[PDB]
């Protein structure tokens, strides 16, 4: 993996967040919304 | 108790069960249900999400734009748009290794890529835009048009700024302002870029933000438009030897209409569409003047409905302007008819009379683009039926409406859903046994014994535009006809361009377009016969006589009275679906075996065994597989490896859709009550419960969700096989 | 829980409450047909929606209809 | 899975010739080893190799094998439609075309009512088990009888 | 050309923007 | 009050009562029988009920129920005195069936009319009538 | 009175306290990312919330002198800074339970758990394993820079 566009280095850090940081918290979020109040 | 979540929905945030989890998702667009909806709030409601969904394809759209420009090929494209390869964007996969790394750097990248596939290159080009800045500075400015829209539709839930009901119900001028507004003064708009940019740019005249106000695009400026001699911007039109981008052939015509393609890049004229898009805002402008608003003068919707009653129809049409006024399931069904007629109208004429420079040669990008049109347009429909059913269900009065078409319609439906059988269980009796006939005639070795009939009146229909490969001489194929001797300037190029059997533009048909055009008409009588059927017994028949009572999905009504499985009218849709994307599938099988074989010139594979069935078994499916099949083997990896990859997910897919299909709740539940009793009774995992009782799926979930993974598989291996073969191939 | 609604075309043949398996219907004293009496749903938060009660049933098109309502555990027919 | 297994096992790693030299050359040359591993192998390798057979066999004496192939494949496809729908659909069909009976006084004494949904779900696993198996029957003869 | 390196992480900024405006249309709407 | 009945006599099974009876409610029949017979358990297996009272835990009402049919249709002398009630995790006891001492298929004085609509099944309102409201053709 | 398009409107209801209810100080945005932080999660018990305190502390607290302190041009430029962020971490915890220590004396409150003397000396006990473990995993991380390069780049495949 790599690329000669410009800001190559910004893929390297997105992937694992769109792919694992954002999915998690969206994930966990909605589920604790889901079960609210009881 | 309440669990909160659905708030919309009381009697689903009181269920101690998984299902408040799946249904509270499947019910919250479905305003008209939430929990004291009033019309005025479902309006303004539905007015917000209107906007966001506008921002939303307008950031679609500039992720594509940012994409292209960023991570693409563009400028280096242009440079050689019949050799280079259009990429979509860079890939980032850790999973990659150096097998695929190696086969995906593709295109002159340095990196691995994806190659692009919608034709969205040919499109900038033949509009103007030249560099990658361009494409930059309007992905940023789409950017802030969705911005825009977002704000307008939160200001548009403020009591400071809320539309009312009136407001929302006034056809009259909103028709007017879409008619004459949106749909004239855009299409004014697209004419003049065109005029300014995108014909100037086409010569090799670089017209920008800065110098556009400077450099007029006619050496005569408005006085011609303004006088009245409009033949000065005829001029000089690009010659038959113009090269797209350079000076050579150019000329200083900014509005034609000669018709045909452009010898080179094989496309409209630029000027001719310009034209088009200039005479078009004319006349929709003109549209937008018919109904009255606040000046007295114009028409009322009403009185022209109510006018038009009649002997033998009764009521005719009087108070369907109420009707279709106060019911939103009747507009979004005819919306959305008309929108995918024209969605399937679209895909007939891109691939027959293409508008892109170059894009007659990237034969993957417009399979693709014809496929994605065509199964939009079917989605269109199978929705706008579902909706006449849901306003059936919902919507319709039976006295406001007495006597009238409406009325009348559903007052012999059983002679409408009938004969609707007796054309489909002609149709299909009749093609199917052709087909059966041919095949075990070619089978035992006596091919001669086909049954081939000419598709003459189509061929006839050809002719009647200028075709003349038939020797019909009929109207526009006959010189000494009174409608080719008028002095049309678009005869020539239109005759040119119809008989010469390079392109695409009314491809020669033999019997067996013949026996797929049959098909055609089986499944579209087939589709619709289902989808009339529970629109028109949606309100009830002599099982549910009270089928209204129960709502336009409802599981069933028991085994009692024989049994009434998919009795509501959205088993009805569900059953539609199927035979829907059956009839994509024969459309879009057919459009790519006689393309493929137009593209490699043997013409004769596909017009010798499109007649009978082991003909596609063999020649179509198996044979275009070959490449697809080996994106990667024993012996490594190629570009077609994430096309056979997801070509075999598709086949997963369909197949875990059949699982839901087949087997109905009551096994699952009970399976689930035996997997509730081993972790209740597990030690360690009795540490931990569950916070929602797990239930089996219900029996319309269970139906979506296995219609949905079997759309799902069905869209995406069809997807797989036609890029790979038609990229593999290069057409 | 479901609806479980008795009409005017009740003949009162006493057959949906045997049918019932959730004892959700009685059979009360009633003046509109020959038995004298009429179908009721006294118990429906017990209703699960099995639809025995119409399956049963006589009349042309059923005089007690059942509507599958808000779902609980009762319902659900859930013992979990 | 189990006779696809036997077919492609034999095939590859038992069946073939022999020459005068004690080697064997198998019918498809061992490639059970490094493509039965994979889903596409069996879709490649297995599948779609040795089905040219069937698909060719027109004009010869196993004609028959590419008709029943076809056939097989209609009436998987034709049990889908007992699968995947419901009774009332198909009575509400029947009641239209009952009228459309009475519009003519052709209204057979005996009404005609839709499949039960027993019934529905025998017909649909019959026709679903009888197009399969007569699919893998015609693949297997013509393949088998197409190697030597 | 190509696309600058401080033009790619430019974007971005413009976009928090519509981030923020979605972000409130969401929340207007599920009121 | 208290329910009172020896339990029949059984070796136990995975299909009796889960947590629900304890964290949610649960359920008893009671019946007198003229002799030490056998009769099925609707949870699965075979189980004796006791000559005299008898009184069984059971995880849901229409499991009772389907034990009462059993009762009143499977014996020779037909056991049609049970009664079920609906336990909860206070210890609360609510009787249940049959509801006033007779059983509901046959008429009885004292009981109301609930669910009656007093027109017909094709008489019920057309939903346009009523929409954009909390209610549906058989309520109104 | 169809006026109250005001964003600033009196703090929870009382023009006559000492704040103001401010799109910053008061939001639907702000209140529901500031009350879940682990400081105000609630269902937390006081040594989780110490523990993912200290945890992005620690972490965050390498990079000043790793990039900035003296050991930066030496070759033990990572281990200076994990050095110093340990220190610090271990300054920063003896301060955590001196005031636990002093605020805590009197009558034990039940409001909240963290509001205590048990309650706060368990905050600063995972206040100080999440900042060590976090130095030290951000050190690791600094470390093993080229593996986890390796990693996400897909470069071991
Ligand atoms: C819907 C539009 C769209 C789509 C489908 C994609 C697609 C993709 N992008 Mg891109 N991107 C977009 C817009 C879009 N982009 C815009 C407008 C910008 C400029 C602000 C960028 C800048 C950007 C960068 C810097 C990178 C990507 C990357 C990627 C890839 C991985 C996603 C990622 O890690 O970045 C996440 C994307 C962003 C942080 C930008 C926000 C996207 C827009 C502004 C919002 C989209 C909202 C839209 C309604 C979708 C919502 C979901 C939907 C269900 C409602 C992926 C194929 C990575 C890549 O190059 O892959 C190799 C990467 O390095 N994008
Ligand atoms: C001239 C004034 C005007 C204009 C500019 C608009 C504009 C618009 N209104 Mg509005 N409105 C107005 C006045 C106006 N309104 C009045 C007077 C009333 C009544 C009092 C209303 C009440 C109203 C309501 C209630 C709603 C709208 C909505 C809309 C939007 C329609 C949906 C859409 O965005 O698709 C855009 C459609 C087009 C651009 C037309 C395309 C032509 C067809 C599809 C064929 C395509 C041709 C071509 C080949 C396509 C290009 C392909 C390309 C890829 C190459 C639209 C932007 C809807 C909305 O979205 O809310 C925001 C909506 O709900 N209007
Ligand atoms: C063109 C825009 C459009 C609009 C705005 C609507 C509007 C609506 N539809 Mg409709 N419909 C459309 C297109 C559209 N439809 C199409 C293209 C089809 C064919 C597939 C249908 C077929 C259809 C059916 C059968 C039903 C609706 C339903 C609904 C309502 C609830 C939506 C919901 O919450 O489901 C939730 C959405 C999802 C769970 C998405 C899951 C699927 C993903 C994309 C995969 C809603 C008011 C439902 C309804 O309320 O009936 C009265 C309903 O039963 N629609
Ligand atoms: C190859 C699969 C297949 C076949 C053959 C059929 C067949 C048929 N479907 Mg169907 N459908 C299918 C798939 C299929 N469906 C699937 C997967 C679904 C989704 C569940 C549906 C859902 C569906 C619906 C909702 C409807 C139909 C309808 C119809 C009938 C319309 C008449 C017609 O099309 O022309 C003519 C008939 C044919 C081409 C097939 C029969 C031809 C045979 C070979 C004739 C020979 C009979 C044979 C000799 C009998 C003796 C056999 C003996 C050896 C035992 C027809 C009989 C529509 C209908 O009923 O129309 C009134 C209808 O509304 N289908
Ligand atoms: C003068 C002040 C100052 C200084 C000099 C530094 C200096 C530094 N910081 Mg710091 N920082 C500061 C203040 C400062 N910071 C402040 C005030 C904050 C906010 C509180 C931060 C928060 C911050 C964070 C969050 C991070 C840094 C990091 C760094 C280092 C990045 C440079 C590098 O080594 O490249 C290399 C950079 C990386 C390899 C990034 C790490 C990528 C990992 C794998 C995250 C992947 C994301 C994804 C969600 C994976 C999670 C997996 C999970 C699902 C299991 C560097 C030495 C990074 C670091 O410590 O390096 C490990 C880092 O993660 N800083
Ligand atoms: C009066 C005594 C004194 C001493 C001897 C020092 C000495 C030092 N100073 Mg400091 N300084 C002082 C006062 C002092 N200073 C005052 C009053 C000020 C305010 C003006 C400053 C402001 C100043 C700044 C701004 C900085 C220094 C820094 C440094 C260090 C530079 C080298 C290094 O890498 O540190 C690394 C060493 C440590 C951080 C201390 C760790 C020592 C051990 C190994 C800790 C391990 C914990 C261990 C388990 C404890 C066991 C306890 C047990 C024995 C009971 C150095 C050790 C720099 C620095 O911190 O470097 C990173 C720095 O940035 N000084
Ligand atoms: C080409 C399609 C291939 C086959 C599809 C099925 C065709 C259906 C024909 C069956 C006979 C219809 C029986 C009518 C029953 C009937 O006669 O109703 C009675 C009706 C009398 O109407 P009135 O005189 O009251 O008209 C006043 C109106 O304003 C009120 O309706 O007759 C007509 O409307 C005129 C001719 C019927 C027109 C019927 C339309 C059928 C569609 C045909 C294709 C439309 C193309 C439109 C393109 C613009
Ligand atoms: C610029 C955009 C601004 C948004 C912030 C962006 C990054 C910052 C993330 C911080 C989030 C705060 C977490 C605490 C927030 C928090 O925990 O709130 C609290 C609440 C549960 O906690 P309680 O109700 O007990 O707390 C209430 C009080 O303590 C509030 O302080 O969680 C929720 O409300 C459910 C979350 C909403 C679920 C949103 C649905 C998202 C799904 C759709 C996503 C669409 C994506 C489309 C694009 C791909
Ligand atoms: C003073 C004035 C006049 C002079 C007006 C002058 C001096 C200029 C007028 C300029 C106009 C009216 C410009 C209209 C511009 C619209 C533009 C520029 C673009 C719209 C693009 C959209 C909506 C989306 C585009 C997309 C993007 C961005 C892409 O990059 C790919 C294509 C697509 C996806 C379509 C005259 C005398 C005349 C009349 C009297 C008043
Ligand atoms: C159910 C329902 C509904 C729906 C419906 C639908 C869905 C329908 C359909 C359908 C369709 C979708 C149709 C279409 C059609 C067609 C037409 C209308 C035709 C046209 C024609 C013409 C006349 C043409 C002509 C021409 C030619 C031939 C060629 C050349 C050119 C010209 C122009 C000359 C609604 C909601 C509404 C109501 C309720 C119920
Ligand atoms: C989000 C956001 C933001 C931002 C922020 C920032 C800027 C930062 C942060 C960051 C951070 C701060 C991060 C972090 C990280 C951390 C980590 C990752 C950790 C860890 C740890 C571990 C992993 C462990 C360890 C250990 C232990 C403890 C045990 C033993 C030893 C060891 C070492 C193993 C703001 C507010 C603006 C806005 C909103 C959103
Ligand atoms: S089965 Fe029908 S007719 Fe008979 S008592 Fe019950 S509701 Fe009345
Ligand atoms: S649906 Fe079942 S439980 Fe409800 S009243 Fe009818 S028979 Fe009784
Ligand atoms: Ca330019
Ligand atoms: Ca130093
Ligand atoms: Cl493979």
């Amino acid at each position: 993996m790599d690329g000669s566009y410009a800001a190559s280095y910004l893929p390297w850090i997105l992937i694992p967040m769109v792919g694992w940081l954002f999915p998690a918290v969206t994930m966990g979020l909605l589920f604790i919304h889901i079960e609210s109040e009881g | 108790m309440a669990t909160k979540f659905p708030k919309f929905s009381q009697d689903l945030a009181q269920d101690p069960t998984t299902r408040r989890i799946w249904y509270g998702i499947a019910t919250a667009h479905d305003f008209e249900t939430h929990d004291g909806m009033t019309e005025e709030n479902l309006y303004q409601k539905i007015f917000a999400s209107h906007f966001g969904h506008i921002a939303i394809i307008f950031l679609w759209t500039s992720g594509t734009l940012f994409h292209v420009a960023w991570q693409g090929n563009f400028e280096q494209w242009i440079k050689d748009p019949l050799n280079i390869r259009p990429i979509a964007h860079a890939i980032w996969d850790p999973h990659f290794g150096e097998g695929a790394v190696n086969a995906f750097t593709q295109a002159g990248a340095s990196n691995p890529v994806n190659i692009a596939y919608s034709g969205v290159y040919h499109w900038f080009y033949t509009i103007g835009m030249t560099t990658n800045q361009e494409l930059y500075s309007g992905a940023v400015f789409l950017l802030v048009l969705a911005s825009l829209f977002l704000f307008a539709g939160w200001l548009h839930l403020q009591p400071k700024f809320r539309p009312s009901l009136a407001w929302f119900k006034n056809a009259e001028s909103r028709l007017n302002h879409h008619l004459a507004g949106l749909f004239g003064v855009s299409s004014l708009a697209w004419a003049g870029h065109l005029v300014h940019v995108a014909i100037p740019e086409a010569r090799g005249q670089h017209v920008g933000w800065d110098n556009f106000l400077s450099t007029p695009p006619h050496p005569a400026g408005l006085m011609p438009f303004f006088t009245g001699n409009w033949g000065v911007y005829a001029a000089d039109p690009d010659t038959a030897g113009h090269i797209f981008g350079t000076s050579e052939g150019a000329g200083t015509a900014i509005l034609t209409f000669l018709g045909g393609f452009h010898p080179q890049t094989e496309s409209l004229w630029l000027t001719d569409i310009a034209h088009h898009h200039l005479a078009i805002a004319v006349i929709f402008i003109i549209a937008g003047h018919m109904y009255r608003t606040n000046w007295g003068i114009g028409h009322s919707i009403k009185e022209i409905l109510n006018a038009h009653k009649g002997p033998l129809t009764g009521a005719g049409h009087t108070n369907l302007y109420d009707t279709i006024n106060n019911s939103l399931h009747f507009q979004l069904g005819l919306a959305l008819a008309s929108l995918g007629v024209i969605t399937s109208l679209v895909a007939q004429h891109m691939y027959s009379l293409p508008s892109y420079a170059f894009i007659a040669q990237d034969h993957t990008t417009q399979a693709a683009l014809y496929t994605h049109h065509q199964y939009i347009a079917g989605f269109l429909m199978v929705g706008a039926f579902a909706h006449g059913a849901i306003f059936f269900v919902r919507d319709y009065d039976p006295v406001a409406n007495k006597d009238n078409v409406l009325a009348r319609m559903l007052e012999h439906k059983e002679a409408l859903i009938s004969h609707l059988s007796w054309v489909s269980l002609f149709l299909g009796f009749h093609t199917l046994g052709l087909y059966v006939h041919n095949d075990v005639v070619v089978a035992f070795g006596t091919p001669e014994k086909q049954i081939l009939i000419e598709p003459v009146f189509a061929q006839w229909i050809q002719a009647t535009s200028g075709k003349a490969l038939y020797g019909f001489d009929v109207l526009l194929s006959n010189p000494d006809s009174i409608a080719s001797t008028t002095g049309a300037a678009w005869l020539p190029g239109w005759l040119d361009a119809i008989n010469s059997g390079t392109n695409s533009l009314f491809l020669t048909i033999g019997p067996g377009d013949f026996l797929v055009h049959h098909a055609i008409a089986l499944g579209l009588h087939t589709t619709a016969l289902i989808l009339i059927k529970g629109a028109l017994d949606a309100r009830g028949s002599k099982l549910m006589p009270d089928k209204k009572d129960f709502g336009y999905s409802f599981p069933c009504d028991g085994p009692g009275r024989g049994g009434t499985c998919d009795i509501s009218a959205w088993d009805a849709f569900y059953l539609a679906m199927f035979w829907m994307l059956n009839t994509l599938g024969w459309l879009t099988f057919y459009w790519h075996w006689k393309h493929l074989g137009v593209w490699s010139g043997n013409v004769a594979q596909f017009n010798e065994n499109s007649t009978y069935l082991m003909g596609w078994f063999r020649d179509y499916l198996w044979a275009n597989s070959a490449q697809l099949i080996n994106g990667y083997n024993p012996y490594g990896v190629n570009n077609l490896s994430v096309w056979a990859w997801m070509f075999l997910f598709g086949h997963l897919v369909w197949a875990t859709g059949f699982m839901f299909l087949i087997s109905w709740r009551g096994y699952w539940q009970e399976l689930i009550e035996t997997i509730v009793w081993a972790h209740e009774r597990t030690p360690l995992a009795n540490l931990v419960r569950w916070k929602d009782k797990p239930v089996a799926l219900s029996i319309v979930q269970a139906r979506l969700v296995g219609l949905a993974h079997f759309t799902v598989g069905y869209v995406l291996t069809y997807a797989a096989f036609l890029i790979a073969s038609t990229a593999g191939k290069f057409g | 829980s479901h609806s479980v609604k008795i009409y005017d075309t009740c003949i009162g043949c006493t057959q949906c409450v045997r049918a019932c398996p959730l004892d959700v219907l009685e059979m009360v004293p009633w003046d509109g047909c020959k038995a004298a009496q009429i179908a009721s749903s006294p118990r429906t938060e017990d209703c699960v929606g099995c639809k025995r009660c119409e399956t049963a049933c006589p009349t042309d098109f059923l005089s007690i209809r059942v509507y599958l309502g808000a779902e609980t555990t009762r319902s659900m027919g859930l013992a979990y | 899975i189990v006779i696809f297994h036997f077919s492609w096992k034999m095939q590859s790693d038992v069946w073939g010739t022999v020459s005068p030299d004690g080697s064997v050359t198998h019918v498809t040359l061992g490639n059970f080893a490094q493509s039965a591993i994979t889903i596409n192998g069996w879709l490649r390798d297995f599948l779609w190799a040795q089905a040219a057979n069937v698909i060719n066999s027109y004009g010869s004496a196993l004609s028959a094998y590419g008709i029943m192939f076809l056939a097989g494949h209609f009436v998987f496809a034709f049990s889908l439609m007992f699968l995947f729908s419901g009774r009332g659909y198909w009575q509400e069909l029947i009641e239209s075309i009952v009228w459309a009976h009475n519009k003519l006084n052709v209204a057979p004494a005996i009404q005609p009512r839709a499949l039960s949904i027993i019934q529905g779900r025998a017909v649909g696993v019959a026709h679903y088990l009888l197009g399969g198996i007569v699919t893998t029957w015609a693949f297997f003869l013509a393949r088998s009888l197409s190697i030597g | 050309m190509a696309l600058s390196d401080t033009q790619i992480l430019a974007a971005l900024v413009v976009a928090l923007l519509p981030a923020f405006l979605a972000f409130r249309l969401s929340t207007e709407l599920y009121k | 009050t208290e329910l009172s009945g020896q339990p029949p006599k059984f070796g136990g099974s995975t299909g009796g009562l889960l947590s629900k009876a304890n964290r949610e409610e649960k359920y008893a029949i009671t019946w007198t029988s003229a002799s030490e017979q056998v009769f099925e358990m609707p949870t699965g297996g075979a189980a004796i009920m006791n000559e005299g009272e008898n009184l069984l835990y059971l995880a849901r009402k229409e499991q009772c129920l389907a034990l009462g049919t059993q009762l009143r249709t499977k014996f020779k002398p037909k056991i049609q005195d049970y009664k079920i009630y609906r336990v909860y995790p206070s210890g609360e006891v609510q009787y249940l069936h049959p509801a006033d001492g007779v059983f509901p298929e046959k008429v009885n004085e004292g009981r109301e009319a609930q669910g009656t609509k007093t027109r017909r099944i094709g008489q019920n309102p057309e939903p346009v009538t009523i929409k954009f409201s909390g209610k549906a053709p058989y309520e109104v | 009175m169809a006026e109250s398009n005001q964003v600033v409107q009196a703090y929870n209801g009382d023009p006559f306290v000492g704040h103001l209810s401010t799109p910053i100080s008061d939001s639907a945005f702000t209140r529901t990312f500031i009350g879940n932080l682990p400081a105000y999660r609630k269902g937390l018990s006081p040594i989780l919330r110490g523990l993912e305190v200290g945890m992005a502390h620690g972490y965050f607290l390498i990079g000043p002198w790793t990039l900035l302190g003296p050991l930066r041009d030496s070759e033990y430029q990572y281990i200076g800074g994990l050095i110093g962020a340990l220190a610090l971490i271990l300054v920063a915890t003896a301060a955590l339970s001196s005031y636990g220590l002093v605020t805590f004396q009197g009558e034990q409150g039940s409001g909240d758990t963290l509001q205590t003397a048990d309650g706060w000396s368990q905050f600063a006990a995972g206040f100080f394993v999440g900042g060590m473990g976090g130095a030290f995993v951000a050190y690791f991380l600094l470390e093993n820079l080229s593996v986890v390069d390796g990693i996400f780049r897909g470069l071991f495949n």
